[PDB]
């Protein structure tokens, strides 16, 4: 029943299929390491284990298998639901040697599959067109990042830094505003660029302000294929076609929890999701970056941001008994935190969500 | 409040107060332990320890390694390494000086020995007391003062054998002699233990000065071709040389008794007192406080000056301090890190 | 016309898994005590017999009820060598037959493992199984041994003969 | 509505570590219902098999490493699961990479262990079986030389079983309470550092990642307590003490009442800039008439009023600032901007909250010192012009005010001395100072 299909680039995926009770998808390649019946044998174990149907209304119970007996990673989300009210869910297979690659991508793969299933169950009540229609994009996003995206250990070789030039009036404003918008957008924005080297350079530059694990949650730019605004990645590079319109669905982008252009050079945070950074921008250019002395001072600002964020979380969490009372404290919170600028306050708050989600709502949302 | 010397390095390697500090070479300079140091770093390079009783003198003979004597009635010749030799005639000597032009050096009696550490000549029993001083004089002459009596034991140059005949004597002083220096080729200054100040003519050997309108135990006098400066107890008094009177006085000096004074090359005069406080002084058009240096609980013997490094000031509380300029020291520290990182590479590699 | 769901159950260390292996391939292999279940089927006389091996652990004794649907033949195997906990086995059997959930399915008591002369012909074994005591049930038992691998065939034949009339 | 933090079970026909058999496993999570639930097919010399579990009512599962124990006695069955569990769902998924290795080492300990123990059982057994075979081949063989066919059949069966045991023992050699104690110890260690929430765990790794890059500037406050310190900021006119501590002037604390002296000497030790490999140049409870060398590498000391010494210590008034407790007497006149924010009328509560505030705001000065020390357009080239540009750089770029500047070049001197000597003032005493006047506050 396997429907062999192909996509550009090397294949990270090894299989993908479904489940029953009394594998139609495959990454067409050369010399698959394990035979077709092996996929079925692996699928039975993950499938034939529910028995205890303890579900109230229905949700994705994501499992995860690292089954080193053959060296295979399995991901699945089983749900109940046709003819009979049975339970069934999709599955995805990766090889053992590609272990670390998936771990950062779990939180986006689960959301994509959950949206896919939520679409399928809609058509189940009122079977295979949708199944094959929303299985390639999931197999496209993960296949693309096999040999792209910015790695964690990036030097300053291709950064906006290491330039020996502070720029003109427009360059300084553009850079400062871009960094401010990124830090105020929780670290999730994609760049639009007409050229190729310019977009790659600026993206690799702007990726220096993220955690090493976050680096694999990216998307490098290219001028060959046609990528899409994947609403689960943090920094994504792309190229705009000569039509004059970017392919950016409104619903997909808005549902995310900015726009920077190399050509017109105007950053705008049209969809939502300061002096501290101004000082860094004004001072980093006043040092010789050839001998790496400008690299070390980069880390200090990020460290001072992380610690000043953590102290705000702690001060919010001890002003109430881990949450038992309204906050009703803004002036006192602003005065003692050495942050009176609204932009600085927002920047400090932004780093908090990466550790403790929901804090925006808990404080003033 | 203006004033130099913002940094203060401290050294501690001695068990007794050492009163002698002698220059050795460009970069290097009472328990009988001899230690030398590095002016810039402060590292106690090498060490010399062969004495038993308290040491009495320290000099250099340019080679130019060391020459030290102690109370053990024996003079040793150390170098650095391996000691050269040791000389012991009869008694102990409290003075030693080297004659440059004559290319000879000399020691109750006076004995002059050649570069082979062999006494070329030696006088008879000069006196019951030792030689209080030994000052070089023009025309291969040696002048010494023995307490209340000063005799210029001239030395006759070498048939090629050295000779020494005393050619004069004096009794003008009514007390013991304190110190004597040769102010260029002009004259010889004389001081009395009771505080009487006198002079000695160079070739005439005729007294020409007596100042007494000042415990009066003036210790050291620092002078040059311009004017004569001396210290007595709790007041620093400058006695004019050409005009022959008292040029400058400062009654409200250090509360203790001064021990040693000197003039800095760029026209200022520093002071050392028994109270442990050393203060710099600048000569004016007929002087004022320059700075303060609070350094020890007890006295300080003498100060040695370095052209571009600083001062060495300690003898009492078993220590050594090397005062520096600071600011000028920071710049030399800056120009050795930038010039090193380029050769090294990056910061960490 | 070919489906036959069997709720093959049994007590611990009963070798019912070896029975399924005899039915499938007719070969003896060492068996680790199965944890959850196994799914295998055998086709015979134009009907495919679907047999699910289960576990007989006492902790999972109140768990077979979750398998109490879609099965028409309640084939059960009881040991004969172990002259112990026979009353407990009988109580379990009566408690798993007394509920109307399994009322539609037809009972089929069965035995195995003749082996050593301690356990002998099924007179007293069926007596302790109390065949005459049940009401509104059916039962038919054979004496079977896995080593010789004989007896299961006539059990399947009786199942077919007495169940194809529905 | 809680859940445990460890488990271990073997279902056929247990163990804790949360707090060494903690009694609090509140009645929302059955002791063996989850053990029944985790009973699953997975696993069929074998190898490792990781997994994850699903939600329920109402605790999410976690790493459920399943591994066979050893050869017991059914031939080798041993379903040993070293299950872990937590009530925070996302935490296990995020930290899976780090969480896996510790359990892997723990299980590898049991594998390299209890396999050897089965080892001995096998050994003896064969040894006992071989002794039985020897007894047969001697006595029964003599009896045959003296029915016996059944004896020969039994001997053949025993020989076959002995060959089987020999083969099994030879295979079990193979690479593939002597050990249980350290395994339980390692399980306790695994439980140790994960008690906290994931929120703190993420930072505890991000910061450790960052600090391995700032090798040069980290030696100030790398740290290798607040409530009393917070009260010192109930003590009025205490601000200049912080500046004196930061600037390099020794802050002698002099007075009786050992307890209060020990309360403050460590509470104020956070603010002390370091020197090098030595942890902190802080002297505890000094007792002497004091010397200058004592002020060199002991950055601050404590003396006691033996019931004065104000005149005795006032001679060294240009090098140190004197603090006297009972009289509330105590530094240059200071009108700054840096330290007032470092210690205010703050509404902050709790002790450790202020410690992180200080630790965050201190590194900013470390970065400023790095910049000042390693900009090339300042140190590189007249004394008047270089002094003017150095003094004017801090008026515009770094945004400092008046006398606050002094601490910056002091810290900078620390950095440059570190770069070469790594021992500033330990074997090469520096003892920097200044001629600033002072004043006394009641
Ligand atoms: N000797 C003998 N052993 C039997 C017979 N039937 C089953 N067994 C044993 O049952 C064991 C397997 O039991 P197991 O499959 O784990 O439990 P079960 O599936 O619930 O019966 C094997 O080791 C056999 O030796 C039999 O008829 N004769
Ligand atoms: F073989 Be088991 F008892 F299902
Ligand atoms: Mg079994």
């Amino acid at each position: 029943a396997k429907t062999e299909i192909a996509l550009s680039g090397k294949s990270p995926l090894l299989a993908a299929t479904f489940a029953y009770w009394d594998h139609i998808w495959a990454p067409k390649t050369e010399q698959v390491l394990l035979s077709d019946g092996e996929i079925t044998f692996l699928a039975n174990h993950t499938l034939n284990g529910e028995i205890l149907r303890n579900a109230e209304s229905g949700a994705i119970d994501v499992k995860f298998f690292v089954l080193s007996e053959k060296g295979v990673i399995i991901v699945s989300l089983i749900f109940d639901g046709n003819g009979d009210r049975s339970t069934y869910g999709l599955s995805i297979i990766l090889p053992q040697t590609e272990l670390s690659f998936y771990l950062p991508l779990h939180r986006v793969c689960v959301d994509r599959l959950t949206h896919i299933i939520r679409k399928g169950r809609i058509w189940m009540h009122k079977i295979i067109p949708m199944l094959t229609g929303e299985v390639i994009p999931v197999m496209e996003l993960l296949s693309s990042m096999k040999s792209h995206s910015v790695p964690e250990e990036i030097d300053i070789a291709d950064t906006v830094l290491n330039d020996d030039d502070i720029g003109d009036s427009c360059h300084e404003g553009f850079l400062l505003n871009a960094i401010s918008s990124h830090l105020q957008t929780c670290g999730c924005s994609v760049v639009v660029g007409s050229s190729a080297e310019k977009v790659n350079k600026i993206v690799r530059t702007l990726c220096l302000f993220l955690t090493p694990a976050e680096r694999k949650c990216s998307r490098l730019c290219e001028a060959e294929s046609s990528f899409k605004y994947e609403s689960g990645l943090f920094v994504q590079g792309l190229l705009k076609d000569s039509t004059g319109s970017f392919v950016l669905p409104f619903r997909q982008v808005m549902y995310a929890p900015t726009h920077i252009d190399v050509d017109v050079n105007t950053v705008k945070q049209m969809p939502p999701c300061d002096t501290l950074v101004k000082a860094f921008l004004d001072q980093v250019f006043q040092l010789k970056p050839g001998l790496s002395l400008r690299s070390t001072f980069l880390a200090q600002f990020l460290l001072v941001l992380h610690r000043k964020a953590l102290t705000l979380i702690k001060y919010i969490e001890d002003d109430t008994q881990k949450g038992k009372k309204p906050f009703k404290s803004l002036r006192n919170l602003k005065i003692d935190l050495d942050l009176t600028a609204e932009g600085d306050l927002n920047i400090i708050m932004a780093l908090a969500e990466k550790i403790k989600p929901g804090l925006h709502s808990f404080i003033f949302g | 409040t203006q004033n130099p010397y913002t940094e203060l390095l401290v050294l501690k390697a001695h068990h007794d107060i050492v009163r002698f500090l002698v220059q050795l070479d460009d970069y290097r300079f009472d328990d009988g332990i001899v230690v030398v140091w590095n002016a810039q770093t402060g590292e106690k390079l090498l060490e010399l320890n062969g004495h038993t009783q308290k040491i009495t003198a320290i000099i250099t003979f340019p080679n130019q390694l060391i020459l030290t004597a102690s109370a053990d009635r024996t003079v040793i010749v150390w170098d650095g390494r391996q000691v050269q030799r040791i000389s012991c005639f009869q008694s102990t000597v409290k003075c030693l000086t080297v004659l440059q032009r004559l290319d000879v050096w000399l020691s109750n009696d006076l004995c002059v020995w050649n570069r082979k550490l062999d006494l070329l000549c030696k006088t008879s029993h000069l006196s019951d007391t030792g030689i209080s001083a030994l000052v070089e004089i023009p025309k291969n002459c040696v002048v010494a003062a023995v307490g209340k009596e000063l005799i210029i034991f001239r030395l006759v140059a070498p048939s090629l054998e050295w000779d020494i005949l005393e050619v004069k004597r004096l009794l003008d002083h009514q007390d013991n002699i304190l110190s004597l220096i040769n102010v260029n080729d002009l004259s010889f200054v004389t001081g009395s233990h009771v505080g009487e100040l006198i002079i000695w003519d160079a070739l005439d050997w005729t007294m020409q000065a007596y100042e007494r309108n000042f415990d009066i135990s003036i210790h050291h006098f620092t002078c040059d071709e311009e004017n004569v400066f001396a210290a007595v107890g709790r007041g620093l008094y400058v006695y004019s040389l050409q005009m022959k009177r008292v040029i400058a006085c400062q009654k409200t000096a250090h509360d203790s008794n001064v021990l040693h004074v000197a003039r800095l090359p760029n026209r200022q005069l520093i002071s050392c007192s028994e109270d442990g406080s050393v203060r710099i002084w600048e000569l004016r058009e007929k002087l004022e406080l320059i700075g303060d240096l609070i350094g020890h609980s007890s006295s300080v013997e003498m100060f040695l000056y370095f052209e571009d490094h600083g001062l060495v000031t300690c003898s009492a509380d078993h220590l050594i301090i090397l005062w520096k300029n600071g600011e000028r020291e920071s710049g030399l520290r800056s120009l050795r890190l930038f010039q090193k990182l380029e050769e090294n590479g990056d910061l960490y590699l | 016309a070919t489906e036959m769901r069997i709720l093959m159950v049994g007590l611990d260390a009963a070798g019912k898994t070896t029975i399924l292996y005899k039915l499938k391939l007719g070969e003896i292999v060492t068996t680790i005590p199965t944890i959850g279940f196994n799914v295998e089927t055998v086709e015979y006389k134009n009907i495919s017999f679907t047999v699910w091996d289960v576990g007989g652990q006492d902790k999972i004794r109140p768990l077979w009820r979750h398998y109490f649907q879609n099965t028409q033949g309640l084939i059960f195997v009881v040991d004969s060598n172990d002259r112990e906990r026979v009353n407990e086995a009988r109580e379990e059997l009566m408690r798993m037959l007394a509920e109307d959930e399994l009322r539609d399915a037809v009972l089929l008591v069965f035995a195995n493992k003749q082996d050593l002369p301690n356990a002998m012909n099924a007179a007293e074994i069926t007596d302790k199984l109390g065949l005459h005591s049940l009401r509104h049930r059916n039962w038919y038992i054979q004496a079977t041994c896995a080593t010789s691998g004989d007896g299961l065939y006539e059990g399947l034949d009786w199942l077919s003969n007495q169940l194809r009339n529905q | 509505a809680k859940f445990s933090r460890d488990f271990i079970l073997i279902s056929e026909f247990k163990v804790f570590g949360t707090f060494d058999l903690n009694y609090f496993s509140l009645r929302i999570m059955s002791v063996d219902y989850q053990a029944s639930f985790v009973g699953h097919p997975p696993g069929s010399l074998n190898f490792v098999e990781d997994s994850k579990v699903v939600l329920g009512d109402s605790k999410e599962g976690a790493f459920a490493y399943v591994h066979h124990l050893t050869l017991y006695d059914r031939g080798f069955v041993r379903p040993f699961c070293m299950a872990y569990i937590s009530a925070d769902q996302h935490k296990i998924m995020q930290q899976f990479q780090e969480l896996s290795a510790e359990f892997s080492r723990a299980s590898e300990c049991l594998k390299t262990g209890n396999r050897k123990a089965f080892a001995g059982e096998l050994e003896k057994k064969l040894k006992d079986l071989d002794y039985t075979r020897t007894v047969l081949h001697t006595e029964t063989e003599i009896q045959k030389k003296a029915y016996s066919s059944q004896a020969i059949e039994k001997a053949n069966e025993l020989a076959s079983v002995e060959k089987s045991i020999i083969e099994h023992q030879d295979l079990l050699k193979q690479i593939r309470t002597e050990y249980f104690t350290q395994t339980l110890a390692q399980l306790s260690h695994i439980e140790h550092m994960f008690r906290g929430d994931l929120c703190y765990l993420l930072t505890s790794q991000i910061d450790r990642a960052l600090l391995k890059q700032q090798h040069i500037t980290n030696f100030l406050f790398e740290d290798f307590a607040g409530q009393n310190a917070l009260k010192f900021i109930q003590y009025p006119f205490a601000h200049p003490a912080i500046y004196s501590l930061l600037s390099g002037r020794t802050l002698v604390v002099l007075g009786e009442d050992e307890a209060i002296v020990r309360k403050l000497v460590t509470a104020l030790a956070i603010f002390v800039p370091s020197y090098g490999c030595y942890a902190k140049p802080v002297k505890h409870w000094a007792s002497s008439p004091l010397h200058i060398m004592d002020f060199q590498k002991w950055k601050l000391i404590g003396l006691q009023r033996v019931a004065g010494t104000l005149h005795a210590l006032s001679r060294y008034s240009r090098y140190t600032s004197i603090l006297d407790l009972d009289n509330k007497t105590l530094c240059p006149l200071y009108r700054g901007t840096l330290v007032p924010r470092l210690a205010d009328r703050t509404q902050i509560k709790r002790g450790s909250t202020y410690y992180l505030h200080v630790q965050s705001m201190l590194t900013q000065l470390c970065s400023k010192a790095f910049l000042y020390t390693f900009c090339h357009h300042l140190h590189l080239p007249t004394e008047e012009l270089v002094a003017s540009r150095q003094m004017s750089f801090l008026k515009l770029t770094l945004g400092l005010v008046n006398e606050d500047v002094r601490v910056v070049q002091y810290l900078a001197e620390l950095l440059k001395l570190h770069y070469m000597q790594e021992s500033p003032g330990t074997s090469h005493p520096m003892l920097r100072f200044d001629y600033v006047p002072s004043f006394l506050y009641k």
